[PDB]
RNA sequence: GACAGAUUGAUAGCUCUUUCUCGAUUCCGUGGGUGGUGGUGCAUGGCCGUUCUUAGUUGGUGGAGCGAUUUGUCUGGUUAAUUCCGAUAACGAACGAGACUCUGGCAUGCUAACUAGUUACGCGACCCCCGAGCGGUCGGCGUCCCCCAACUUCUUAGAGGGACAAGUGGCGUUCAGCCACCCGAGAUUGAGCAAUAACAGGUCUGUGAUGCCCUUAGAUGUCCGGGGCUGCACGCGCGCUACACUGACUGGCUCAGCGUGUGCCUACCCUACGCCGGCAGGCGCGGGUAACCCGUUGAACCCCAUUCGUGAUGGGGAUCGGGGAUUGCAAUUAUUCCCCAUGAACGAGGAAUUCCCAGUAAGUGCGGGUCAUAAGCUUGCGUUGAUUAAGUCCCUGCCCUUUGUACACACCGCC
């Protein structure tokens, strides 16, 4: 068990979806680390209720 | 900055109004409010008005990005 | 342990926290009709009353699921030896529920069944069980090459207005058969307006109930009496 | 009946120790908890249990990217003649319920 | 008639004029190749900013009870072209604002407060707003 | 333009009126909170809304039947 | 014992906040003691603004989603009897308590 | 499963001798997977886009048609809106609109609030002439606060109320309403939600949603190193900055709001105040699950103080010369920033065409999102705040009705 090695510390290297892994539009902000569809799946459940 | 002034205008009318009603008199009241509403300038009356928020797809409220079309 | 993590960045953890459960739960509790966990936070201790139907395949042998998932619960988001306990219970009128029949619809098909008759089967007790009105939804390709979507549809239904929100019962379950890929859409209306028990607002705003003068008789002459 | 001894041989007594046994998905943890002893994160795990869904003795969910391995009561039988574990046994799930 | 009651800015052009006739402060070498803030395009003309803005700086803490070097960066502030960029806000210079804080401290108008800060002090105090009353009183006008 | 009324109020309005005429007067707020005792009207925008004809029906009955 | 006792009252749903919220006050107030009313905190909007639109195209619409979060607080002078009740009962929804010792 | 060298990029036993250990793992077939940001969005789920915030859609019973179908579902007035009334073979119903939610504004009306403000006190003070004043006295920032003041005047957020074409005068089939005026927010402050029914719209690269197909170890499995995605005779698309003197740079004064922040799922912030340095910055140290600390968020326009003189000039400010910081293991392929230095076209834009009516356009920063590093991107937020339409269908495109139609892949047709 050696080398799969960099930055894994900063960069979308590092991030991912907790949902599903992908590594793109990514909501950092709020400690979610959603991806940004995987709000409107898992959003209702969280919390964010579409008001205005 | 300017709006401040109507702020602090409107308010040492409205307040001076509240002042010559509450123990004063009333007729003094009443010829300040005329003397005052006669024109107003928004002196007793508070400007109803506020700012739009933004939407989407523009700007600012109502104006929208430039549609590109072929 | 010192982090007093945030009452902006806290009620985003235990949002999720709800989902991530939300979603392991349904997706093995689903042949047994999981509706929903509401999530019962104490002290010393998290309960989590998963609410679902029939609770002779929580149990198992004895009880050893319902043991699995506090373990499991146990291991994933924290809870300490003696710090969460699961609670099934059975839910009250299933037909009133969404993902419990659109579930019900995922496994009678998965099952080997048509369309036709199985969603009928469905929306036939949903109405039968007690609904102001339903409606289903089959889309996905269906004996073609092509895709159809088909919609039978029962009673009555808002479809517009915050009312939707605290009166449909929305639902959307996929199903994957031997072929490809149907969606099922339950989407029940709830006739809680009558009697929650205090239903919810009862009113859709729309719906006004005048009481009717009851009594006012009487014009006559005038009379006195004395008590 | 397979890879680092040391590492595989520990994983499937915990596996026997516990009722269940949770994991993540990733490669790069070095380590999970319980057990490691060293090392021994998904791979070790994973190679190992995804070994024993496949031939039959555990089964699976998988759930926002963590695998849900719990223990099949075949696998009673593969893990504990595999430990030499005595005949009584007793898992883990002896459960004292009411 | 306190810095309020005088016109502020005709304050600062008389309370320039003091620390010149006083003929002490403390001018120092960075001076004449003086930017001022990264902020600006080019060296001001008024060759004696810091006469002039000890006074601003001085008569600010009159206003204000505490106020750090940070401070005093973030209120003379401005916009700033980066070009065809939009303009964005900049600080201005630490090392002029510290200095002159520094300075107002040998003549002693000022003091490092307590809880951080620096505020003015008594004597201070007076040589600000002293000639206060010689503004107003200068001449009604 | 921006308001005329709608059925929910039309027909609610007239059905009062038929079931109270003696209740109802011609002013607004008295009539206004008339109707929040003989009926379960949800939102006060209504409920209020409502008051509407209840006072346009009797200015009309005065006049004529 | 009798210390400077806060009690504070984070939740997402007002109505279900201000059920407990009075069930302190007139739970304290049956024993009485102190009170200094319901505190009433700005509430934190916690707003996200996604594409609606998974993968790229359409005309551009984007989703508002918000949620609130409203604290209440309600300082109280008591024992460890007055704390201990008042708390326990009067729980139930999503509604989260803090229980601050005294003053810091 | 292999510590010195040939090598190789690599301290990759990945490989060419040597061999020293774990030790039942290993290896080699076969079938079969397992992935794949492979393929196919005309194999699909969901989700989205839109026809389309346009007024539309549907049924029960009647009545009409043998029956597809049709009326109800409409000449006219009305209305943002088959929305309403009424004429009425229809009567009374259902979805959309409306009602609702959020929001935005009147609430010296209530409940309160050391995690708001506080307010003004009481002013008890320090208090320096901070300033007025001979002195009493006063104007005023700061503090000394605390508090066992007192209170909610603004702040906050709970319950409330209200605004409802409500009154009066026109106009109107004198109904439905429309118009004007009164009191006053005059019936419209702005979104979200949004039907039937569609569309090879888009999406397999948001989905551990996935049909089938490919590919499958030399692997399109996962990566290291580099490279590219940035490349450049030309073409278009959204932006910004200018063209200057109602302005340019030179003093100064001075007014927020929505947020945002550490200590977060795997290594990581927000930042107050000390020195140092010009500055980037650097180096000191402080508060901060936050309405406390940043933070009276001390901003730009704006506002005020001097230069300049209509010079492609001081606008503009590109392209390069050279330094210096910072992030990053690493910036070559100017990372980002600063400091120097060069110092462009543009003096209002040829053919076209979008945007919109009130706190609106515009400017103007500022947050958020994107972030190690970081935005000329969007989405919000105030702030400064105009001109003008207040109507029409003249162009474009939408609704109904009647009608014609050889069109029904519907005129981008058919011939």
């Amino acid at each position: 068990g050696f080398y799969w090695s960099h930055p894994r510390k900063f960069g979308q290297g590092s991030r991912s979806c907790r949902v599903c892994s992908n590594r793109h539009g990514l909501i950092r902000k709020y400690g979610l680390n959603m991806c940004r569809q995987c709000f409107r799946q898992y959003a209702k459940d969280i919390g964010f209720i579409k008001l205005d | 900055h300017v709006a401040q002034i109507y702020a602090i205008r409107q308010s040492i009318s409205k307040a001076l109004v509240a002042y010559y009603q509450k123990y004063v008199d009333e007729a003094s009241k009443k010829e300040i409010k005329d003397i005052l509403i006669q024109y107003d300038r928004t002196l007793l009356v508070a400007d109803p008005r506020r700012c739009e928020s933004k939407k989407f797809g523009g700007p600012g409220a109502r104006a929208r990005y430039q549609k590109s079309y072929r | 342990m010192a982090v007093q993590i945030s009452k902006k960045r806290k009620f985003v953890a235990d949002g999720i926290f709800k989902a991530e459960l939300n979603e392991f739960l349904t997706r093995e509790l689903a042949e047994d009709g999981y509706s929903g966990v509401e999530v019962r936070v104490t002290p010393t201790r998290t309960e989590i009353i998963i609410l679902a139907t029939r609770t002779q395949n929580v149990l198992g042998e004895k009880g050893r699921r319902i043991r699995e998932l506090t373990a499991v619960v146990q291991k994933r988001f924290g809870f300490p030896e003696g710090s969460v306990e699961l609670y099934a219970e059975k839910v009250a009128t299933r037909g009133l529920c969404a993902i419990a029949q659109a579930e019900s619809l995922r496994y009678k098909l998965l099952g080997g069944l048509a369309v036709r008759r199985a969603c009928y089967g469905v929306l036939r007790f949903i109405m039968e069980s007690g609904a102001k009105g339903c409606e289903v939804v089959v889309s996905g390709k269906l004996r073609g090459q092509r895709a159809k979507s088909m919609k039978f549809v029962d009673g009555l239904m808002i479809h517009s207005g915050d009312p939707v929100n605290y009166y449909v019962d929305t639902a959307v379950r996929h199903v994957l058969l031997r072929q490809g890929v149907l969606g099922i859409k339950v989407k029940i209306m709830l006739p809680w307006d009558p009697t929650g028990k205090i239903g919810p607002k009862k009113p859709l705003p729309d719906h006004v109930s005048i009481v009717e003068p009851k009594d006012e008789i009487l014009p006559t002459t005038p009379i006195s009496e004395q008590k | 009946m397979l890879m680092p001894k040391k590492n595989r041989i520990a994983i499937y007594e915990l596996l026997f120790k516990e009722g269940v046994m949770v994991a993540k998905k990733d490669v790069h943890m070095p380590k999970h908890p319980e057990l490691a002893d060293k090392n021994v994160p998904n791979l070790h795990v994973m190679k190992a249990m995804q070994s024993l869904k496949s031939r039959g003795y555990v089964k699976e969910q998988f759930a926002w990217r963590h695998f849900y391995w719990y223990l099949t009561n075949e696998g009673i039988q593969y893990l504990r003649d595999y430990l030499h574990l005595p005949p009584e046994i007793v898992p883990a799930t002896l459960r004292r319920s009411r | 008639v306190t810095v309020k009651d005088v016109n502020q800015q005709e304050f600062v052009r008389a309370l320039a004029a003091f620390l010149k006739k006083s003929g002490k402060l403390k001018v120092p070498e960075w001076v004449d190749t003086v930017k001022l803030a990264k902020h600006k395009e080019l060296a001001p003309y008024d060759e004696n900013w810091f006469y002039t803005r000890a006074a601003s700086t001085a008569r600010h803490l009159y206003l204000r009870g505490g106020a750090g070097v940070g401070s005093m960066t973030k209120i003379y502030g401005g916009r700033q072209r980066n070009g065809v960029m939009p303009s964005h806000f900049s600080r201005g210079s630490k090392s002029v604002a510290r200095r002159v804080l520094q300075a107002l401290e040998g003549l002693k108008m000022v003091e490092k407060d307590q809880d951080g800060g620096r505020k003015l002090t008594p004597q201070g105090q007076r040589d600000l707003d002293r000639i206060a009353g010689q503004v107003a009183a200068a001449n009604k006008k | 333009m921006g308001r005329v009324r709608t059925k929910t109020v039309k027909k609610a309005a007239r059905v009062i009126i038929e079931k109270y005429y003696t209740r109802l007067g011609n002013d607004f707020h008295t009539n206004k909170r008339v109707c929040e005792e003989i009926a379960i009207i949800p939102s006060k925008k209504l409920r209020n809304k409502i008051a509407g004809y209840v006072t346009h029906l009797m200015k009309r009955i005065q006049r004529g039947p | 014992a009798i210390h400077r006792i806060r009690i504070t009252l984070t939740s997402r749903n007002v109505k279900s906040l201000e059920k407990v919220c009075a069930d302190l006050i007139r739970g304290a107030k049956e024993k009485n003691l102190k009170v200094k009313g319901p505190v009433r905190m700005p509430t934190k909007t916690l707003r996200i603004t996604t594409r609606k639109t998974p993968c790229g195209e359409g005309s551009k619409t984007w989703d508002r989603f918000q949620m609130r979060i409203p604290k209440r607080l309600i300082d109280l002078h008591s024992p460890s009897e007055i704390v201990k009740q008042i708390t326990s009962i009067s729980i139930e929804p999503g509604v989260e308590v803090e229980v601050t010792i005294a003053d810091a």
